[PDB]
DNA sequence: TGGAGTACAAGTGTGAGGAAAAGTAGTTGGGACGAAAGCAGTTGAA
């Protein structure tokens, strides 16, 4: 019994530094926070197969397709048998086929054979109740909820000879009235949308509603999440929506109303924990492990931790680990618009002792997002645990354990067309590149016979004399239509620039060419100081431009030079932008468009202020 | 937590929630009509009748703060100066503050005619702000167990 | 070996959406240094 209550609440929030001490004067860390010590504690996974088989909004409704705990037949009973784990899942076509032994991890059996019971509805829940531990044994008996009807199953002899489990099942009851249920659970009690009653199981299956029932209806929620679970054997029930939580005894006629939830936050998920004390609820906005009161049964609001994410679609399972001094409550949230959870760990002692620990967060797989999440209960510091997943958008359910120690078929279906004709048709292409690759390897391979010739001095003595009369022939237009009052290509030759076989020599040539041409109506863009933006770092040159690529592409390419060669001798000529005139042409082609424009657009234009 | 759990060159998160409580000190009245956007009462404001959350932090942990560094008389000469007339956590605070140095003085350090009435009155401090406390709202003390802890600093005082 | 029906895309009008920093909407805080004397015409009733 710690001090720094409510009464009505109890607070242990986000790294806030609890509230309370009672000051222990007993040389033992004289202070006892709810805050507790110890060291870390990282998650590892261990990512294993178990089984297999508008979008703006989402429906509260439907609820789970899976569920996976120990379960003790009926000839379990008077045998020396105790408890067989089993796992049912839906499947199908528009999920309506609902359908196991441990080895060290969780493993489909021998004998692997699928039960499936067919049904004519779509599958929206598929839960347990758990069992009890003052029942003293396990339930064998599973119940679901679809669109049309309501429906039980009753587990009984499953088999270890053949590790086959025959199924038998109660009466479907349909609709008498046209509202869709919600949530079952046992500890037919149902909550439709709105109202609720206590259903009657039978014993016989070879050939319903009690005479008590019970309302929440609110006219100002909206929402279609209700939820209604057991509470602490006194066969009382509790009762949600978004917006408040009511408690009800059914044994008089006794209705309180609990939590209210309208004004900041909403109540998202409520697992009843195994506990028959303990009871782990989530709102938005705050975590809260709620128990009971040994006084009255009714709620002991324990120690809560403020959660930081906001969301509409949060979801919590909890796993108890039961340590010989200590009960821990580790407790998962887990949301279906991405791929985290979100965990954190609490520590029960046996004077209502509960404290906090820290949180942690780890991922999940990259296809989808997670739906359902359940812990296996390990047939009951180094911390270990271990639970399975389901994502949403597949149909795949893994095993995961936690120690203490991206293929689209959109881009498959844009391609790939079954037109045989077409096939090679399409398919010569990649074969006419066969031919024209091969070309190019080999006749600049034949510039790669030769080193620094001559006569390829000749060819570039002969290169620049096609340039230098080009621009003479280009420099001669522009000045006798200067007058225009209202650049240029340089591929104009097509008889060289394919067969030049030096880089340090044209990028000398060029530069011979530049300073050819002091006089007017042309200037140019030097290369050197612009041709970094692919490295994109400092590249003063064009021939240690070269050097870089040099070192690059060694591995990936056979003999790999000519290649690298002609890509440094196509991007100069790929910036074939040389030609602008002097200073003087697009000066005389400022002055002409302010005059053109009011009186207006005078001010308007001003450049080099400060 | 931060600052606190850094400690190289840390504040230890006291100097912030001395910021805190200094800038965002507000009696004012919770008007209780507009919608709020932005804002949320239970971790963030401190209007009247409802103590801040980052005000009730700076107090438990410069209370466990000053207890650590063996300066409880000034954090007794503040929690004095706002008598928080609304709850009782405030009040508790303030009668464990007393509680610590009649807990350290009832040493005796022997095997003193003011060495004796001194720690009489923090006893007395603690018995009278632990009652106002429980006169209050909720805020359920083990008002047995600390009693048997009072009468413990006064056996060692006798 | 010309016609009857018909989905794929080139091509044309209707309003509906998006955003921000300015202003304005209701509560609460707050503004206003004086308990002196013998005496006299009128005036009490005898």
């Amino acid at each position: 019994l710690g001090v720094g209550v409510q009464g009505a609440s109890l607070y242990c929030p986000q790294e806030n530094y609890t509230t309370k001490k009672q000051e222990k004067p007993q040389w033992l860390r004289p202070v006892d926070d709810t805050l507790a010590e110890d060291a870390l504690d990282l998650h590892i996974v261990v990512k294993s197969l178990l089984c297999d088989t508008d979008a703006f909004f989402w429906d509260p409704t439907v609820a789970n397709r899976l569920d996976s705990q120990y379960i003790q037949t009926a000839s379990d009973l008077r045998n020396y048998r105790d408890g067989t784990e089993i796992i049912a899942y839906a499947s199908g076509k528009t999920g309506s086929v609902l359908n196991l032994t441990r080895q060290n991890t969780l493993h489909l059996n021998r004998h692997n054979n699928v039960t499936s019971i067919e049904l004519h509805s779509p599958i929206k829940s598929i839960k347990i109740p758990g069992a009890s531990e003052s029942i003293g044994r396990r339930s064998n008996l599973v119940g679901i909820i679809t669109e049309n009807s309501f429906q039980i199953f009753r587990i009984e002899s499953v088999h270890s000879r053949s590790c086959d489990v025959m199924v038998s099942s109660s009466e479907p009851l349909y609709f008498v009235e046209i509202d869709d249920l919600q949530v079952v659970d046992f500890a037919a009690i149902i909550d439709i949308k709105g109202n609720w009653s206590i259903g009657r199981i039978p014993k016989n299956f070879n050939n319903l509603i009690d005479n008590l029932h019970g309302t929440i209806f609110d006219p100002e929620e909206l929402s279609s999440w209700k939820r209604i679970e057991w509470f602490s054997h006194f066969q009382k029930i509790l009762v949600f929506d978004r917006s408040k939580m009511i408690e009800i005894d059914f044994m008089n006629n006794w209705q309180t109303e609990v939590v209210q939830a309208k004004a900041w936050s909403n109540i998202r998920d409520y697992k009843r924990i195994d506990d028959k004390n303990g009871i782990l609820l989530t709102s938005r906005e705050i975590i809260i492990v709620g128990a009971s009161e040994s006084n009255d049964p009714v709620r002991r609001i324990s120690w809560k931790h403020d959660l930081d994410p906001d969301d509409t679609t949060l979801r919590i399972t909890v796993q108890k680990v039961k340590k010989p001094d200590h009960i821990l409550l580790v407790a998962f949230v887990y949301s279906m618009r991405h791929k985290r959870i979100y965990m954190h760990v609490f520590s029960h002692r046996k004077a209502n002792l509960f404290q906090s620990l820290g949180c942690s967060t780890v991922l999940e797989i990259p296809g989808g997002t997670p739906t359902g999440i359940e812990t296996i209960l390990t047939l009951d510091f180094e911390l270990v645990v271990d639970f399975l997943v389901k994502l949403r958008n597949s149909s795949e359910v893994y095993y995961y354990a936690l120690s203490n120690t991206v293929d689209h078929p959109e881009w498959a279906s844009l391609f790939n067309n079954a037109d045989e004709r077409e096939k090679e048709s399409i398919g010569a292409l990649v074969s006419q590149i066969k031919l024209k690759e091969r070309e190019r390897i080999s006749r600049v391979q034949n510039l790669i016979e030769h080193e620094n010739s001559h006569d390829e001095d000749k060819y570039l003595q002969d290169l620049g004399y096609r340039l230098s009369i080009a621009t003479n022939e280009l420099l001669e237009s522009w000045q006798k239509t200067k007058d225009e009052s209202i650049h240029s290509k340089l591929k104009n030759l097509l008889e060289n620039s394919d067969s030049f076989a030096s880089i340090p020599e044209f990028s000398s040539l060029l530069d011979q060419f530049f300073q050819y041409y002091q006089d007017q109506d042309v200037t140019f863009i030097g290369f050197e100081k612009l041709l970094h933006l692919f490295l994109h770092e400092d590249v003063p040159g064009l021939d240690i431009f070269y050097n870089k690529l040099l070192q690059c592409w060694v591995l990936v390419s056979p003999q790999a030079e000519l290649l690298t060669k002609e890509i440094v001798k196509d991007i100069i000529w790929s910036l074939a932008r040389l030609e602008k005139p002097s200073l003087f042409e697009p000066i005389q082609n400022e002055i002409s468009r302010s005059l053109s424009g009011p009186y207006q657009d005078i001010i308007s234009s001003w450049d080099m202020d400060d | 937590v931060e600052i606190l759990d850094n400690l190289s060159n840390s504040s230890s998160g006291l100097d912030f929630l001395q910021w805190m409580c200094q800038i965002y000190s507000s009696k004012s009245r919770f008007v209780q009509n507009i919608n709020y956007r932005s804002i949320v009462p239970p971790f963030q404001t401190g209007s009247r009748t409802h103590t801040a959350k980052f005000a009730i932090t700076y107090l438990w942990s410069s209370l466990i703060n000053c207890q650590k560094s063996m300066l409880i008389d000034k954090i007794s000469e503040w929690v004095l100066t706002p008598p928080f007339m609304e709850d009782a956590e405030v009040w508790f605070i303030y009668a464990s503050c007393h509680l610590l140095k009649a807990d350290t003085l009832s040493r005796q350090f022997v095997n003193r005619d003011i060495k004796i009435n001194q720690v009489i009155k923090h006893i007395h401090y603690v018995r009278t702000f632990l009652k106002i406390c429980l006169d209050k709202g909720g805020f359920a003390v083990p008002s047995r167990l600390i009693e048997n802890q009072l009468k413990s600093f006064e056996s060692r005082l006798y």
